[PDB]
């Protein structure tokens, strides 16, 4: 049990941290020291979104942490045993509170797991830690609450469940210079650490105005919704724009995505209350034809398989091809064939920009010349 | 004009044996590609198998 | 000076209809509020009610020359951070005062320290000043106060809250007033748990304020920022005898015919749009009309979305709504009204679709 | 045995995913079960549930060569004894170990009944078996232990379930696994009360579930058998 | 004959954007057994090696 | 105000009766469209500006 950093500890957010997906890692960037809640029904990928951002920093100096409370035993076997075949457990701690361990080790299994973290934290280090549910340990909470009779308010719930939370996920923070340099008594100069969360809740039939969940949405820095309706169409993940957002925005984005993304979250807001009401019938057929196209061909574009993850410079020309109207020109069951030549096509031809772009930032007048001339190269001979 | 008929007759047919040429060796080079694709992948899964 | 203190007597209250402009559409078309007067922000988790704050900070407080107050009561620490850099790195600081109680600290902080914040205003208004008093959620208040409550051996009421809510709601509020000596101009952020309006928290602060704007999610998840409800906003300064004649007129129009296009929604809904009779197809388009041109882009949400602020004067968007209510904005499509500034900037926009 | 026992501790669990064949072609194809799995049967009355369980009892002792355990927990008596007499008459009686603690119990029978069937797959688990453990009510269960709750003098809940409620189910769904040297996979008949799956004892249930099998009053009145629904039926 | 070679001309192009697709077809599902059958041998390989 | 109050009860009670066909009001007939359109302008008398009360001879002329 510990209070996190003061006001003037903490520094802003400034560096991305990439999971594998195009759609949250150009609608819902994730910097180091942000929080980020991942929130939706059960069975809709919420798992296999946390761990894939964990396999991700096998190769990018973050420490990472996986905290399950309550969940099958089973079930957490099996995630150790995912993240041991794709390398990524030698840089990972695993604390477990099985769903038949008592409900004191579920309510403070995740406090155990920020005691962790923050070892990194605090030596100028990066980590990430995933809390698997905090409605679990809301519940165990709760459990513990009523039987000492302590008088419940809404939903049952403990006067202080809001209290819970965010002594807990207000210690994900990013620190600077000074408070590692006063804290590791002069040991180490001149770097700042952070500790990254990614707090899993579950709602039941996709309310997102309930007590716990809406407790949680306003602790975390963003959210990222999965929805039911897009995971049974086929779309994953089943990232829901215009419900999902990230509170620090571009700037915890490179400057090539963060110019190539822009607004298309609101642009599918946009377009996913459009489509809903022009359920009939259009106007400007052409104009609506052009946009209900791309407006529809973005959602065929950022579904992505599992375990697959794709660096920054292959999501930047795909990001490039969708919103430059490139995409105009192509029906929707094309796509996934179009981005499967795509990305092997700038492997053979443009193959050192990629690294490149894999290293820097890299925008300039220059780079967006040289990804009209990757695009035309390609479209003329798939 | 008989022969303008002449001339687009020649002319059009030269142009499908192009296009009906060029089309089908460029799909025969996606194929090549793809099948060493299918190489460079299934000996890289291998490496994992056996670190695991 | 201590924290605790009494409120002002009702001999030394003030009244002041001097109207203050904010450039932001909807707040000033709807919602107007004065100098001297208190203003809230009501909306659930994720809504927009910290941002529409931080534009109100660009908007008033640094076009304001008397000092200036912020007190940060149970909210993110990253939050405070960013907001004591902005401060800095433009040379404002000097002329704010920041008192912080995030969401870190046990009950204890987060229950006094808004009573440190009125303090050190209700000193700069003692002085014969004119002050901003800005506070980053007021909910966090009385929810510090549940929190401790049974422990004090008090038996719960309605939603278990504590049984004295309304009082610790009320002796707070109280002395954040204008006063014949100095006045003292607030902006509050209210917290509405479970999005739930009723909730005895919400439901007791309304009376406490002179301008309530409701942000909503069912209108934020359809990309409309500022997500403000002009069915549920309103303000005690909105009269013909204070805003005049036309402005009083356009925002009573524009509630009438958002009004109408909620009742329709059921038979919309059902039957389709194709029933309608040929008048309220009218009525529902340029209700849509009007709810694209409700929506501005803000200064401080440009890391957001890239394109940049507006600013929109009240006489710039009088002009506006009185146009597409009277139909001399028909001919132009939905889209080209959304995220802009001016009417102007709409009219122009349809040209590039 | 003693009834009451420890879950299996995680280095005992078995160290992969594997599935049981049941030999009933919808649900091997539409809904496969999991060796070592939890299985909901949704069905509701005069579709056989009762023959579709007889027809697993019986696969899984002749094809494979398991047991069974029938945990009758609160339900009706006449049930269990035409079921009783069903079985009989089918020869499969010989197969399975059977234990009822019907509505007409007190509550702390009900409440226990369902780890006496437990704690016997358990034992033939550690015979080196296939295991199936039927639960004719997974719902009596969770109402047994809000009775109980109720007459200990706890405070109520969510929507009046005792505050215990996932750790007591948890304690019970948490012993049925597979493990290295046998496993109990379940079928659990399942009801939602008022309809609602967002109800807390569904709700707390379905995160306990593997494979789901909804068995349809239409596609029996076409005279189809087994009646199961291929389009409601899932499996993860 | 205009006419006529206007028409068997572009048969060809609709010939071969089928016999495009097929030769593309017909080479993912050449990778999809290469992958299969790389992947179910090298199982052998870890499992020998583990279990000696 | 005894006297004349008395017709706008009724009035109102038949727009009440009837205001579920407003939606569909093109297809009534024109016997229950007078109802219909009588009970909107008797309605739409009773709306009232603030601080502005009517004296007992206003309000009767007005309703008469
Ligand atoms: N990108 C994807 N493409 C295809 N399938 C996916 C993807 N992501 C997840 N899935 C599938 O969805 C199923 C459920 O996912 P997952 O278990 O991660 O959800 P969950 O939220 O963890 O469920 P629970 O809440 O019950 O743990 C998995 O079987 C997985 O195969
Ligand atoms: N004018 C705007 N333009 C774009 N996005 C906005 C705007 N106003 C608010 N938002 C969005 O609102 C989200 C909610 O943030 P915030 O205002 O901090 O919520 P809260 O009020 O609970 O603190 C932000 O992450 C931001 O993306
Ligand atoms: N597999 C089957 N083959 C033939 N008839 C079947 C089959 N399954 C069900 N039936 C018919 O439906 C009836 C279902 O009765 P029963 O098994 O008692 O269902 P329940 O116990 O749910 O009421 C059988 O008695 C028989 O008439
Ligand atoms: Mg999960
Ligand atoms: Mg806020």
């Amino acid at each position: 049990e510990a209070i996190a950093p003061g006001v003037i500890e903490r520094q802003s957010v400034d560096q991305p941290v990439q999971t594998g997906y195009k759609a949250v890692d150009s609608m819902i960037p994730i910097g180091r020291g942000q929080r980020e809640l991942i929130i939706g029904d059960r069975q809709t990928g919420k798992t296999a979104l946390a761990i894939d951002a964990i396999i991700n920093q096998r190769d990018s100096g973050i420490k990472c942490i996986y905290v399950a409370i309550g969940q099958k035993a089973s079930t957490i076997s099996n995630v150790v045993r995912k993240l041991e075949e794709h390398g990524a457990l030698a840089n990972t701690i695993v604390v477990v509170a099985t769903a038949s361990e008592s409900a004191a080790l579920q309510y403070l299994a995740p406090y155990a797991g920020c005691a962790m973290g923050e070892y990194f934290r605090d030596r100028g280090e990066d980590a990430l830690i995933i809390y698997d549910d905090l409605s679990k340990q809301a519940v165990a909470y709760r459990q513990i609450s009523l039987l000492l009779r302590r008088p419940p308010g809404r939903e049952a719930f403990p006067g202080d469940v809001f209290y819970l939370h965010s002594r807990l996920l207000e210690r994900a923070a990013r620190v600077n210079a000074e408070y590692v340099e006063a804290f590791t008594k002069g040991e180490v100069k001149g770097k700042t650490g952070s500790l990254t969360a990614l707090p899993i809740i579950e709602t039941q039939a996709g309310d997102v105005s309930a007590f716990v969940p809406t407790n949680v949405i306003s602790i975390t820095d963003g959210q990222i919704f999965l929805e039911t309706n897009l995971f049974n169409a086929g779309i994953r993940p089943a990232v829901n724009p215009g419900i999902s957002v990230s509170r620090v925005g571009g700037a915890a984005q490179t400057k090539i995505m963060k110019k190539l993304s822009g607004g298309i979250r609101t642009a599918l807001a946009q377009y996913r209350e459009l489509a809903a009401f022009s359920q009939f019938a259009s106007d400007l057929d052409d104009a609506t034809r052009k946009q209900l196209d791309h407006g529809q061909k973005v959602t065929e574009l950022l579904k992505q398989k599992q375990y697959a993850p794709m660096s920054v410079a292959q999501q930047s020309l795909v990001l490039f091809a969708a919103e430059r109207g490139y995409l105009a020109d192509v029906e929707l069951s094309k796509i996934g064939s179009f981005e499967a030549a795509l990305l092997a096509y700038v492997d053979r031809d443009h193959a050192p920009l990629m690294q490149e772009i894999n290293q820097t930032g890299g925008y300039n007048d220059e780079i967006e010349g040289k990804l009209k001339g990757i695009l035309d190269s390609f479209k003329a001979t798939q | 004009d008989l022969d303008l008929a002449k001339a687009s007759a020649t002319d059009q047919l030269k142009k499908a044996k192009a296009e009906a040429q060029v089309i089908i060796e460029q799909a025969n080079k996606r194929r090549s590609q793809i099948l060493d694709e299918a190489k460079a992948e299934a000996e890289q899964e291998r490496t994992k198998i056996v670190a695991q | 000076w201590a924290i605790h203190r009494a409120a002002p007597s009702y001999e030394e209250l003030s009244n002041s209809q001097e109207l203050l402009e904010t450039g932001i559409k909807v707040i000033d078309l709807m919602a107007p509020f004065a100098k001297g007067g208190k203003v809230g922000l009501f909306g659930g988790a994720g809504v927009g009610k910290t941002v529409n704050m931080m534009e109100l900070i660009r908007n008033i407080a640094i076009e304001h020359s008397g000092y200036s107050v912020f007190a940060g009561v149970g909210e993110r620490t990253r939050e405070g951070n960013d907001f004591y850099h902005e401060m800095t790195d433009s040379n404002v600081i000097d002329k704010v005062s920041l008192v912080y109680g995030q969401m870190n600290e046990p009950p204890g902080n987060r229950l006094r320290v808004a009573l440190t914040g009125l303090t050190m205003a209700e000193k700069f208004r003692d002085e014969g000043r004119d002050v901003l008093l800005f506070v980053d959620n007021i909910y966090r208040y009385t929810l510090a106060g549940t929190e401790v409550s049974a422990l004090l051996g008090r038996m719960p009421s309605a939603v278990g809250y504590q049984p004295t809510l309304a009082e610790e709601m009320g002796v707070l509020q109280e002395r954040i007033t204008s006063t014949k000596t100095g006045s003292i101009t607030s902006v509050q952020a209210v917290y509405v748990p479970a999005d739930d309006l009723t909730d005895p928290s919400p439901a007791t602060t309304f009376a406490h304020l002179d301008a309530t704007v409701v942000l909503s999610r069912q209108i934020a998840s359809l990309g409309i920022y500022p997500a403000v409800d002009p069915l549920d906003s309103t303000s005690r300064q909105l009269d013909p005898l204070v805003v005049g004649q036309e402005h009083y007129d356009t925002a009573r129009g524009v509630q009438s015919i958002l009004q109408r296009y909620q009742e329709l929604k059921d038979i919309i809904a059902i039957l389709g749009m194709d029933e309608l009779s040929e008048e309220d197809k009218l009525v529902v388009a340029r209700a849509r009309k009007i709810q694209r041109f409700l929506s501005q882009p803000f200064f401080v949400a440009e890391v957001f979305t890239g394109s940049p602020g507006k600013y929109v004067s009240l006489k710039d968007t009088i002009r506006g709504f009185k146009g597409i209510m009277e139909g001399e904005y028909d001919h132009l499509p939905e889209q080209a009204f959304y995220m802009v500034g001016s009417i102007e900037e709409a009219v122009e926009k349809a040209k590039k679709l």
